[PDB]
């Protein structure tokens, strides 16, 4: 977490990036990357409640892709990056999907807790716009339940 | 089923067609020719399934579904999957009617059902269906076609048999009884006005009682004059009418088969045509 | 010729390819009444291909508005200029108090405004989200809460 | 033991509506159950698929008088769907 003026003693921003590439073999830091408040938030690494927008959807995001490990730097969130309202719940669940291969654990987890945000609107208008519903686009992913 | 087949009406583009039968459904076959394609079926209801019928289009493509149950669905596409947007139900006993009004007109569909009751079904501003219950007739209301232009009209058929001509007035607010008509005698089927593009409508009142009795108006201002198709009883029972949307042509299936291309001639002789 | 065409873009409509023909009354240019019509397609999928030439070209389309003759008492640009002034600070950062904009006041106004449609009143839930740390919601986010996020304030 | 038509198992939404919200699952966060995380997930997968389980003879207004999240508190399963990732934390792969 670095403040509005104290973003100047990382003024290297990509070094965030390589703290995190020694730094997690290990959890113990992935409690506080929810967006939950202060109070689970505080254990571990930073709060997704007041923080600048870079040290988020940037800086945990080209970290992300990249190996260094934690099997729930693969898994485990669904809110690390929301810090965008109702947004990464939808597609962190298919960001899973991207990294490893669609295959029983990994399908029909993500598609049975996401067909009731995207069809609890129930006739499959767009919700968090860059993917939308899961009956546009991913029916192809709600017959991969079986199998 | 489709089998003992009671409606297949289709869109004012004639490349959709929606078909209902005693299958509880509507399965939905549109017009590829004698091919039709299933799109999806459509299941809630329960019972016997008598009229659907599409929107006519400037208010989307939406198919009402009038059923034994007492329920209407509103079915439209969003996003190229179905979704019963509205449910319509205000009636107990068998609902018998569903006609949008024309895209001449606005957003009015006319439901009517042998509860006793005709419904104006009001499309609020979420698509939200909302009826004003009228009475035609108190035995039951069996069918109700709309009367387009050749403010608002429509026409209903009676199990009184008496086939009761609708006409809108905006300082009292809901239809007046404009006329009442009777040359019937067992209970009316189908009501249907012509849709001629000139000042003439002729309404083929089909009946239960062998005969259909084809009321006349020569041009609109004109007074509804007592014709017959043929002047004697058929030998079976009269089914679904029809009239073209250029000719003003009959079209009609009796029960023995009874192919009807008799259009009224000079002579005021409905004649055998084309 | 022209009237052929006022009746190819009723004909080819369908529930499908209804974006295509309603673009076709909007781009068609010799309509009037395709404005917010255009807001019951885009609305239900405010979805795009969402770049800044996308975006740019929908610039292009909230001027073809402009274009149609203008009614008596119908027609206003007034509160249609909200989903084009979206377009103004999905491109820009900075945070309005409403020194800027009439977008925070506009999506409110569109929550008195989204004739047709109950999805054409969830977009507008919608595009709340889409603008965050640009605005502080005053309106809402978009049964199904588990994690509508609360926190977006600084 | 009893995965046949022998018992009916529609008793199984009453009985366990404030047993899952309730801390025999989890209801805080890092808690782990013996075996026993891992045969809840495929009856839960029953209640998201289609539908929820049957009753409501006895649970549409029997979860009033237990105060149980879905008719009470207003948000369905969304909340052991919170009470599922909330052990997605190191408790459950």
């Amino acid at each position: 977490r670095l403040g509005h003026e104290c973003l100047s003693d990382t003024v290297r921003t990509n070094f965030l990036q390589l703290l995190l590439q020694e730094d997690i073999y290990s959890r113990d830091f992935f409690s506080t990357l929810l967006r939950l408040c202060n109070a689970h938030s505080d254990n571990g690494e930073l709060y997704l409640r007041t923080v600048d927008i870079k040290i988020v959807d940037s800086i945990l995001s080209q970290n992300l892709r990249s190996g260094d490990w934690e099997c729930f730097k693969k898994l485990y969130c669904f809110r690390m990056l929301n810090k965008s309202e109702r947004a990464a719940a939808e597609v962190l669940y298919q960001y899973i999907l991207m990294q490893a291969d669609l295959d029983v654990i990994r399908k029909r987890k993500c598609y049975l807790m996401v067909i009731n945000v995207l069809s609890s609107f129930d006739s499959a208008y767009d919700q968090w716009i860059l993917n939308g519903s899961k009956v546009v686009t991913l029916t192809d992913l709600r017959d991969e339940l079986r199998g | 089923h489709n089998e003992l087949i009671h409606d297949a009406v289709l869109d004012y583009y004639g490349k959709r067609l929606a078909t209902c039968s005693s299958d509880k459904t509507i399965k939905i076959f549109e017009v590829e020719g004698e091919t039709h394609k299933l799109i999806d079926t459509l299941t809630g209801h329960e019972g016997p399934v008598w009229r659907v019928d599409w929107a006519h289009p400037k208010f989307g493509t939406i198919l009402a579904s009038c059923s034994y149950d007492g329920k209407v669905l509103i079915w439209k596409e969003e996003n190229g999957r179905w979704s019963q947007i509205a449910v319509h139900a205000v009636h107990s006993a068998s609902v018998n009617s569903v006609q949008w009004a024309p895209h001449e007109y606005g957003p009015l569909l006319l439901v009517a059902s042998s509860d006793g009751k005709v419904s104006v079904v009001e499309f609020k501003e979420n698509g939200t269906t909302s009826p004003i219950i009228i009475d035609a007739h108190a035995i039951g209301v069996n069918s109700a076609s709309w009367a387009p232009a050749t403010s608002r009209k429509f026409v209903t058929g009676g199990a009184d048999n008496l086939v009761k001509i609708w006409k809108y007035n905006s300082d009292a607010q809901t239809y007046v009884l404009e006329s009442t008509l009777e040359g019937h005698s067992d209970w009316v089927r189908d009501v249907a006005w012509s849709p001629t593009v000139l000042l003439r409508s002729y309404l083929a009142s089909v009946s239960q009682d062998r005969t259909c009795i084809i009321w006349t108006q020569d041009n609109e201002q004109g007074p509804w004059k007592k014709t017959l198709l043929k002047e004697e009883k058929f030998p079976d029972v009269l089914w679904r009418a029809s009239w073209s949307l250029s000719g003003n042509v009959l079209a009609l299936s009796g029960g023995d088969n009874k192919v009807t291309l008799w259009k009224e001639n000079l002579e005021g002789k409905w004649e055998p045509a084309g | 010729s022209q009237l052929i065409f006022n009746a190819q873009a009723l004909k080819d409509r369908y529930e499908g390819n209804y974006l295509s023909e309603v673009q076709n009354l909007l781009l068609g240019s010799s309509y009037d009444l395709a404005e917010m019509a255009i807001v019951t397609s885009l609305g239900p999928r405010l979805l795009l291909s969402n770049n800044p030439v996308q975006n740019n070209e929908l610039k292009t389309l909230r001027e073809i508005l402009n274009e149609f003759p203008d009614s008596e008492r119908d027609k206003w640009s007034v509160s249609i200029n909200v989903f084009e002034v979206y377009l103004k600070l999905v491109l820009d950062n900075v945070e309005t108090q409403e020194t800027i904009d009439s977008l925070i006041s506009g999506m409110k106004i569109f929550y008195d405004q989204y004739k047709h449609c109950r999805e054409v009143a969830a977009c507008c839930n919608v595009m709340s989200q889409e603008i965050v740390s640009k605005i502080l919601e005053k309106n809402n986010p978009s049964l199904p809460l588990g994690q509508p996020e609360k926190a977006y304030l600084r | 033991l009893i995965e046949f038509p022998y018992l009916p198992k529609h008793y199984l939404v009453l009985l366990v509506a404030k047993f899952l919200y309730p801390i025999f699952l989890l209801d805080d966060k890092k808690l782990m159950d013996e075996d026993s995380v891992a045969t809840v997930i495929e009856v839960i997968e029953t209640k998201w698929d289609d539908a929820d389980e049957k009753s409501s003879n006895l649970y549409e207004t029997i979860i009033e008088a237990d105060k149980s999240l879905p008719s009470s508190m207003a948000t369905l399963l969304k909340n052991l769907r919170k009470k599922l990732n909330f052990k997605l934390c190191q408790a459950f792969m």
